[PDB]
């Protein structure tokens, strides 16, 4: 099924990152999270 | 004491240590490019950070 997941920044624990730029996809073992602004 | 117990910085361990395993900007190591390094590391998954 699919359902959604919050999840804040903490430093050891999930550290998020922008994607890379000269793909536009970032690295592998690097799940996608939304940010809304 | 001092004299025995006067350790320097230490130095650095296999490719293991969080001082190299995740990147910070102050901490700089590279290798030669395009080379048996490069492609060691680009096909290993766990080593692409």
């Amino acid at each position: 099924d699919h359902l959604s997941i919050v999840t804040l920044e903490e430093a050891p624990f999930v550290i998020v990152e922008s994607v890379d730029p000269l793909s536009g996809t970032c690295m592998r073992n690097t799940v996608p999270c939304q940010k809304r602004i | 004491a001092f004299l025995v117990l006067d350790r320097p910085e230490e130095r650095i361990t296999g490719i293991n240590d969080p001082r190299l395993r995740n990147p910070s900007d102050k901490f700089i190591y590279a290798t030669v490019k395009q080379s048996s390094v490069d492609i060691y590391f680009r096909r290993q998954v766990e080593l692409s950070t």
